[PDB]
């Protein structure tokens, strides 16, 4: 694994044993924008700064943003054992272990134009039956870099892929190249 | 032995690192078979041996077979015991590999009796303090360089000298003079030399090809074509 | 340009630049760091991307020094693999790893540039022409005949030769050559570079009255240059020779100083590039790093490049990895023995070690091949008789071995020769010895008719008539 | 330096369960990372260097490396 | 080259 | 030329049916020095070909927990750090057929001679398993190398792995070329694998082959020293795959791996760049596995698999005479025999510089014909006695007459072991040479005349008495009638040679 | 460490006539461990410096003082660093001294000798006696001539 | 940072200011007869050495053009 992986899995475990999965997801989504905006991240980093000055502001952020009492405990421990310089990685990693625990898959639909959502629900149902997702969190982006249609990227990160926008001209140029 | 099912986490040459459920993981020196898949399209399982517990529900093994065509997430089965090879009269006149799989294409050997290869030595009170002289029936060895019972003997002859005929004569002599039996273990066995040795053993009457289990020797072959895990434990 | 980055870390010559998320340079691009001079003034430092680090960082080894370079400096991704001026604009001018002139003359025409990196010629465009060019040196004309259009190599430690040898070969061939010549001084001394430049101006090769009438282009990165410059000066000079071989289609004569320095510069930077150490301390990519540059040196069936390379053998370890991986790339190797330098058999060329692929009967003539074989057999027999002499006594020897020892000592003395460029060392004028006179002299010696001359009559003489004249003079000194 | 032995997830889960409390695992250590003649045991806070420790299997051990969060 | 000269001395 | 392009376009647009399939894909994290760590290939298998966005193709070698370390069969200059790596699902095959005979190919079985393209219908995995115990036989058929000192003293059989180990520039490539040229009469498909060589060296070797006519039954696999480490590491396995195709189609093959040490160094380079724990001389712990998994493919099949075979002649270069070096010890342990070349023997004039006193062949006389064992016995005994008395050669005058006779006999038996480059002798010519020398029908001539007398004698026999060639060729035994013909020819040639 | 020593040594130079012809001469010193030129730093500096002056402990003990092991000690500049008088009288001397050393080595296992060989040996030994110098007791150029 | 005087009193957390100055030495005349200690600071106990020129301790070497052949 990794430090981010092992810490995010511990957070998801302590947030699943006492069910706050929606609450801890909202809390980590608030914490991702808190620990973005790089001055405050530098401040909780920058080990020259006193730990007490870190912890004062950390408790005040707990108060102002209404965080959960176990996610606040998690960031207190990230301050205690100096893994706070990886907190961006830990928060970016928490979403994957959260999707593993909630059995959700998340798969991008890079298309050209928007959809009427019926074929999108069809694609979501297909990608949830082929992967065993009890509730796939299908997503999409509007990208003009594509040519014609759509493609799905599911699995771990984007590990699997079926594509019908540009694959046909790719195989046509490969076939006429005959090399 | 049970539903102790693991998943591959790393494949770096013949050394793999397997992940398991949290509370259950094999001991060190404990076989785990990898329910792998062949590229031809048939199931093909690979045996490995736990060498070290790595911490967060992760062990590290060495494959007794090749690791080509193995993916991460392949199912690994814990076996609860070290590599257990068949033992007894069914292992006589037959060629085995490190896993006890017969490689002589005579058919299947019946694993009625399987002992683990990883085991403690005989006890100090079970030992024997008698310094006895092994009797080979060869005048020069019996006279000028006597052997031990229960002792080890180093062979220091090059190529072309009567070495293979010597070990065959020793097998035949221990079987005929005493009620003895022989076990040959080829560590890093050249394959063509192993075939030559098998044919000459059959020819010399040491391996009764007309009636197996009347043979005097059981051959175990860990070849050079094999990974260093098999070549070590043969 | 559009790809502006920032220095993230500075560790000696290796520095990794943080670039925008999507936009990045490629491996082997030139990056330009807008540095500050020693005074208050903007300076430039060229780097070369070595590897992509994953977090929008790329490691780059610097051509210049990095003392005085801060983190967070702007870095310009030129988007090119470090081009170099080529053509007639390079003949007669001392150059740099960056293709900039350092001879304090006007600038060079950047109108025709060529990138410093390239792939070798294909297999279909190679020559199979097995020739021999005459150098004038007895020991390599008779033992390791150098191939015209091939890769020649000079091995040996520090103090045996290879530099006096390469200067003698320059003296003997660089003006007798039809096409241009190119010298690349990799990690050698600066005093020797200035001396070679003055001597090329003297010999009428540089032609200082008008530079463009010259036939040489000197490229130089010396010991004082950073490891990133000693590592690419070879590719700079090689590119300048590629142009003269391919576009101008003339025979090029490419002389290289220590190519050991091209490899040890890579081994110097390789630890900082994160690479794990190989055998005794070289980079894991020694063989491929040698191979790229060597296979780029090739006679391509439309022009030929004769390449003469000095290969430093460290600690006289001829089985060191760096010379070991060069031997396979050269055609006619030429080993230099410290045991011959220790007694003055300069050129201290090891006769039994220096092999060549042209010494074949069908290439070289039966008379040449047979006399070379006989010389080599006499020297080998003498080397094998050495310990039966050195303890048991030269007097008790048989009748045939005494004649072998005498003729082999005469051959050992006769292999030495005074160079024109080494009259500062030998204190005697140099001599050019053609091939036929070498064959005739060695045929005389091991014929048995020169058995009457003293051994020292064969020391440091040009040809066999000089040997007989020196014998006569020695007899006169001994009588009166 | 980026990884540690008690970096395993269950210990961090237990730590997030309660941050500030009174009693730690005093004589009770949970083994992890059984290696090659060594075992990095999390716990044993009051343990001494040279301490005999007794495993569940029955094996005796000596507390050699008393690191910050694990004793080896 | 120390091991090789040792081998040659032994020879 | 006008409508053919249109009909090719029509056939290539009607060929595909627009099929869809799930591909395993990932993104490049970091690329440098011929390695890429790519993130995402979860179903990739160890040893699988991945294809990069820029056309480069690599092999997924080490499958770690976070990324897939991939060696590139090319240059990773254009790889983007974010480009999409799509796994191909395939493991490193080559197209294989009979149209490779006469061709020069790289480690991708693609021609580098520019003579077109091989039409190949079958395919074979580059890393294929070796034949087992029960699919083999005892090596009994001889493989004639044309070098008399080899075929008499260190005989090689079909299916045997013999090591050509020597120092630099002692004649290893020369022995290999003489064997490939001697395979002319025999129906032996030959394979020469040039690993990390200079391109002009491979050019000279292949033009020498085409000149002497050994290119109609030979294939040349060439991976020069500018190739990536992956290609120089893969090249012997594609050579072995080609020879395995021809072997399992009932044909007898021969494969020479020139400088397997270069393959070991390439594999060490990529192992070090994948950050693997090194061993002695920084070699990975599976370099023995690298060499043994390759050499065990050289088999003699089992008479129900086709009686085919593949003889392997690996070449290993020692440094400073260190036979105890790592890779030389590995290959010496793996191979059947070893054939040592000495620079002292090469300088002293004796070429090929075979050191027979230290060269072994574990196959033995079973790799000889019946006509060769008879004369090889006497050759062995007399050369051994000469090796004993060689220290007494400087005291020859004050010795027994029998000892002087054995010394002269050995010192003029050494003269017939000399042999020029690219001139392999037929088995009957070398049988007659060994017979004459070992019986002492050249104990009268001078050492500067033995070789010339033997050349004139071999030509004389081959021209005047073809019955001796026919007896030794058809019956493969040294018949008393052949002895009579040979003694008659020796007498007549001695008279014609003393006529000067 | 090669770059360490090279950027330090390359400062010792002879300036051009435009720069004033100023010069810095460097005399680096490297200690060997029981005479190991194979050691890393010895063979590092040897290839950087122009010449080298090898001193031997055997010659020292045998009384050859200064104990220069001529034959492996060279000068890359040569007779250009000598006056015309010293070039005239001592131009061909190093090579003839090395040849005498080899000759005297080979004549140890020779029983009968020529008269010219004995004379060459005598000259070599007279020169070797001349080569000796007490410490801090120098000769000028005319005394050397 | 490599300490030029191996400071035993450098405290964990004390300030470090940057001089903006590449390493140099005060070099001039009146060093003749002086014993200094690689900082061009007198260790012969006779006083302090007057200097104003301040060359750099890492000056570049003279190139091929600015050199002459060794002839004296
Ligand atoms: N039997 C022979 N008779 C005469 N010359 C020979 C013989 N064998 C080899 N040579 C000569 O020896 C030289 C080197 O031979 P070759 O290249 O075959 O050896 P090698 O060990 O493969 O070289 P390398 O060490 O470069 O790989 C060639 O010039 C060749 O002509
Ligand atoms: N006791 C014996 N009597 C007669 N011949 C023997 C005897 N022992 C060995 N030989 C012969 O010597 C040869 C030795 O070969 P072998 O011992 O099989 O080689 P290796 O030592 O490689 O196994 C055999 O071919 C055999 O015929
Ligand atoms: N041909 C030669 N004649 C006389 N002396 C030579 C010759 N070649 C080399 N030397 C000696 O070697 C010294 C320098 O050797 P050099 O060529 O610089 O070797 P390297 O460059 O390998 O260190 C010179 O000072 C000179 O004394």
């Amino acid at each position: 694994d990794s430090t981010a992986s092992r810490y995010a899995s511990a957070l998801a475990d302590v947030a699943d044993v006492t069910g706050t999965l929606e609450a801890t997801n909202s809390d980590v989504e608030k914490l991702i924008r808190i620990f973005s905006e790089e001055p405050v991240y530098y401040f909780f980093a920058n080990p020259v700064i006193s730990i007490d000055n870190k912890r004062s502001v950390l408790d005040e952020i707990i108060t102002t943003s209404g965080l959960q009492p176990h996610t606040a405990n998690f960031i207190n421990i990230l301050i205690d054992s100096e893994r706070i310089n990886l907190v961006k990685e830990i928060l970016n990693e928490f979403e994957d272990v959260f999707n593993k625990i909630t059995g959700t898959e998340v798969a991008v639909v890079t298309s050209v134009v928007k959809l009427e959502n019926d074929h999108l629900a069809q694609i979501a149902k297909g990608v949830q039956k082929i992967t065993g997702a009890k509730n796939v969190r299908i997503k999409t982006v509007i990208d003009p870099s594509l040519v014609a249609g759509f493609t799905i990227r599911y699995g771990n990160e984007g590990s699997k892929l079926v594509d019908m926008s540009v694959k046909k001209q790719l195989e046509e140029i490969a076939a006429q190249l005959e090399m | 032995e049970k539903k102790n099912l693991g998943r591959i986490a790393q494949i770096i040459g013949p050394v793999l690192d397997v992940a398991f459920p949290p509370g259950k993981m094999p001991n060190i020196y404990n076989a785990l078979i990898v329910k792998g898949r062949d590229t031809a399209g048939q199931p093909m399982n690979v045996t490995c041996e736990v060498q070290q517990l790595l911490g967060n529900n992760r062990v590290r093994a060495v494959a007794m077979s090749a690791t080509d065509g193995l993916t991460r997430g392949m199912e690994v089965i814990d076996t609860g015991a070290p590599l257990s090879v068949p033992v007894g009269g069914a292992t006589l006149g037959r060629i085995f590999n490190v896993l006890g799989e017969p490689v002589d294409n005579l058919g299947p050997v019946d694993t009625r009796t399987t002992s683990p290869i990883h085991r403690s030595a005989p006890a100090f009170t079970q030992l024997d303090t008698k310094l006895s002289i092994f009797e080979t029936g060869i005048k020069v060895v019996d006279l000028l360089a006597p052997y031990r019972r229960g002792g080890k003997i180093g062979l220091f002859g090059g190529a072309g000298v009567g070495k293979t005929v010597l070990i065959m004569e020793l097998i035949n002599n221990i079987a005929k003079a005493h009620g003895g039996v022989s076990v040959f273990g080829g560590v890093g066995e050249r394959t063509r030399e192993g075939n030559d040795l098998y044919m000459e053993m059959k020819e010399s009457g040491v391996i009764n090809e007309q009636n197996i289990a009347e043979s005097k020797v059981a051959l175990v072959y860990g070849q050079m074509n094999e990974p260093p895990g098999a070549r070590m434990r043969v | 340009k559009k790809n502006l980055g920032r220095i993230a870390q500075i560790i000696g010559p290796v520095l990794d630049v943080a670039f925008p998320p999507g936009k990045m340079p490629n491996i082997y691009n030139a990056l330009i760091v807008k540095g500050r001079d020693t005074a208050g003034q903007p300076m430039n430092v060229t780097c070369e991307v070595q590897q992509l680090l994953g977090n929008n960082r790329v490691r780059a080894v610097a051509m210049s020094a990095t003392d005085g370079l801060t983190r967070g400096m702007e870095v310009i991704d030129t988007g090119a693999p470090l081009s170099v001026p080529v053509g007639g604009a390079t003949l007669g001018r001392i150059f740099n790893v960056l293709g900039e002139p350092v001879d304090n003359l006007g600038p060079v025409d950047t109108r025709t540039t060529s990138p410093i990196h390239r792939s070798a010629p294909a297999f279909t465009q190679l020559d199979t022409k097995l020739s021999i060019f005459e150098t004038g040196i007895k020991v390599v004309d008779l033992l390791a005949p150098y191939r015209r259009g091939g890769k020649i190599g000079l091995f040996g430690g520090a103090g045996v030769g290879k530099t006096v040898l390469i200067m003698e070969l320059i003296n003997n061939i660089a003006k007798a050559h039809g096409g241009v010549s190119v010298f690349g001084g990799v990690g050698e001394r600066t005093r020797e570079g200035n001396d070679l430049y003055m001597e090329m101006k003297e010999s009428g090769v540089i032609n200082e009255q008008n530079i463009a009438e010259s036939k040489v282009a000197l490229v130089y990165g010396q010991m004082n240059e950073p490891p990133g410059a000693r590592m690419r000066v070879g590719l700079t000079a090689l590119t300048m020779a590629e142009y003269f071989r391919d576009v101008n289609e003339q025979d090029v004569l490419l002389f290289i100083d220590n190519i050991f320095r091209f490899v040890q510069a890579g081994s110097e930077v390789s630890a900082l590039l994160g690479r794990m150490p190989s055998a005794v301390g070289y980079q894991p990519t020694l063989s491929t790093e040698m191979g790229s540059l060597q296979e780029r040196i090739t006679s391509t069936k439309e022009g030929s490049i004769t390449s003469i390379q000095a290969v430093y053998v460290p600690a006289d370890d001829l089985t060191d990895p760096a010379p070991a991986t060069t031997f396979a790339h050269l055609d006619a190797t030429t080993v230099l023995s410290r045991g011959l330098a220790a007694k003055g058999i300069y050129p201290a060329v090891d006769p039994l070690d220096s092999t060549s692929t042209m010494l074949q009967p069908r290439i070289v003539g039966e008379e040449h091949y047979e006399i070379a074989q006989r010389v080599k057999e006499t020297l080998q027999r003498y080397k094998e008789l050495q310990d039966i002499i050195a303890i048991l006594g030269l007097d008790e020897l048989s009748e045939e071995d005494r004649l072998t020892v005498a003729r082999a000592r005469k051959i050992e003395r006769f292999l030495s020769q005074p160079f024109f460029v080494a009259e500062v060392f030998t204190g005697s004028p140099g001599k050019y010895v053609g091939l036929a006179e070498t064959i005739r002299g060695f045929q005389l010696i091991l014929s048995g008719e020169l058995d009457s001359l003293p051994e020292q009559a064969f020391y440091l003489v040009g040809n066999i008539d000089e040997a007989t004249a020196k014998a006569m003079n020695l007899e006169m000194e001994s009588k009166l | 330096a980026t990884i540690r032995a008690d970096e395993i997830s269950k210990i961090i889960r237990e730590r997030i369960e309660g941050y500030n409390r009174e009693v730690k695992v005093v004589n009770t250590g949970t083994v992890l990372q059984v290696g090659d003649g060594i075992a990095r045991i999390h716990g044993l806070d009051e343990v001494m260097a040279g301490e005999l420790v007794e495993f569940e299997e029955g094996t005796i051990g000596i507390a050699l490396n008393l690191e910050s969060n694990n004793v080896g | 080259a120390n091991l090789r000269e040792l081998r040659d001395r032994i020879g | 030329r006008a409508d053919e392009i249109s009909k090719i376009i029509r056939e290539r647009i009607e060929g595909y049916n627009r099929e869809v399939k799930v591909v395993n894909t990932g993104t490049v994290l970091q690329v440098g020095d011929g390695i890429a760590r790519i993130h995402g290939l979860d179903e990739v298998m160890a040893g699988e070909l991945v294809e990069f966005e820029e056309g480069t193709i690599g092999i997924a070698l080490n499958l770690e927990s976070n990324n897939v370390g991939v060696v590139l069969m090319g240059d990773g200059l254009m790889i983007q750090e974010g480009s999409s790596v799509k796994a191909t699902g395939r493991i490193a095959q080559i197209p294989v057929s009979e149209a490779y005979l006469g061709r020069v190919i790289n480690a991708l079985a693609k021609p580098i001679d520019g003579r077109g393209e091989i039409t190949a219908s079958e395919s074979r995995l580059i890393e294929s398993p070796a034949p087992g115990i029960m699919s083999r036989r005892s090596v009994y058929e001889p493989l004639q190398t044309g070098l008399i000192a080899i075929d008499a003293m260190i005989p090689v059989g079909r299916g045997q792995r013999e090591l050509i180990i020597g120092d630099r520039q002692t004649g290893k490539t020369a022995v290999a070329t003489d064997t490939i040229l001697n395979q002319q009469g025999q129906n032996v498909i030959c394979v020469y694998v040039a690993i990390g060589q200079k391109a002009s060296s491979v050019a000279q070797v292949v033009t020498n082959f085409q000149e002497r006519g050994a290119m109609e039954y030979t294939i040349v696999v060439a991976e020069t020293a500018d190739s990536p480490a992956t290609l120089q590491y893969l090249a012997p396995y594609t050579g072995a795959a080609l020879a395995e195709y021809f072997m399992y189609r009932e044909r007898h093959t021969l494969i020479i791996y020139d400088d397997l040490s270069k393959q070991a160094q390439a594999y060490r380079q990529m192992s070090l760049l994948l950050r693997r724990p090194p061993g002695r001389e920084a070699y990975p712990g599976d370099v023995f596995y690298l060499h043994s998994r390759l050499l065990e493919r050289a088999a003699k099949l089992s008479s129900l698999l086709g009686e085919g075979s593949m003889t392997a002649l690996p070449i290993v270069e020692t440094q400073a005479g260190d036979v105890s070096a790592y890779i030389p010890t590995n290959v010496i342990s793996i191979t059947d025999g070893q054939i040592f070349l000495s620079a002292d023997l090469f300088n002293a004039g004796i070429r090929p510089a075979i050191n027979v006193g230290i060269s072994v062949s574990r196959v033995g006389s079973a790799a000889q014909i019946k006509a060769m064992k008879k004369v090889a016995g006497k050759l062995k005994l007399e050369l051994a006695q000469f090796a004993e008395l060689e220290a007494f050669a400087q005291f020859a005058s004050d010795l027994d007459k029998a000892t002087q006779n054995q010394l002269a006999r050995g010192q003029r038996l050494r003269e017939l072991l000399k042999q020029p480059q690219s001139a392999p002798l037929t088995v009957e010519e070398q049988v007659m040479t060994i017979y004459t020398g070992t019986n002492g029908y050249l104990d009268s001539l001078e050492l500067d005349q033995v070789r010339k007398y033997l050349v004139e004698l071999r030509t004389y026999v081959k021209t005047n008495k073809p019955e001796f060639q026919e007896i030794i060729s058809s019956t493969k035994t040294f018949t008393e009638e052949a002895e009579a013909l040979l003694k008659e020819a020796i007498q007549e040639q001695m008279e014609r040679f003393l006529l000067q």
